[PDB]
């Protein structure tokens, strides 16, 4: 029911990859 | 394109809930995210996700691919209303195109390029 709420490092680990 | 969360979840409830998240969160945007019907490929333990609106849809490729365990090997499509959405798109964008009446995103994911095949 909770949202999950994508964290800064995740965020910047994605904006490298690609 | 049938999403399980509508099915589930009644149209009012789920208006006042994306209401609220846009409220709380306005920065970013509520998608839900779910396995395309016939779609042979990992299970999405979870469903809704708040993700920052300049976020590219290649980045959410990224983070759904992960939580999925794909290797790069492996093919990820996703569908906006039956259609693959540009890949250099933000998230801002389609939720500003697309977004349904209950203020959330939703996106449909697949191993094959064609939704429900
Ligand atoms: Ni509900
Ligand atoms: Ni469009
Ligand atoms: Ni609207």
């Amino acid at each position: 029911e909770e949202w999950v709420i994508v964290s800064d490092e995740e965020i910047e680990e994605a904006r490298q990859k690609a | 394109m049938k999403f399980v969360y509508k099915e589930e979840h009644p149209f009012e409830k789920r208006r006042s809930e994306g209401e609220k998240i846009r409220k709380k969160y306005p920065d970013r945007v509520p998608v839900i995210v779910e396995k395309a019907p016939k779609a042979r490929i990992g299970d999405l333990d979870k469903k809704k996700y708040l993700v920052p609106s300049d976020l590219t849809v290649g980045q959410f490729y990224f983070l759904i691919r992960k939580r999925i365990h794909l290797r790069a090997e492996d093919a990820l499509f996703f569908f906006v209303n039956n259609v693959i959405p540009p890949t250099s798109a933000t998230m801002g964008q389609l939720y500003q195109e697309h977004h349904e009446e209950d203020f959330f995103l939703y996106i449909a994911y697949s191993d094959e390029s064609v939704y429900g095949l």
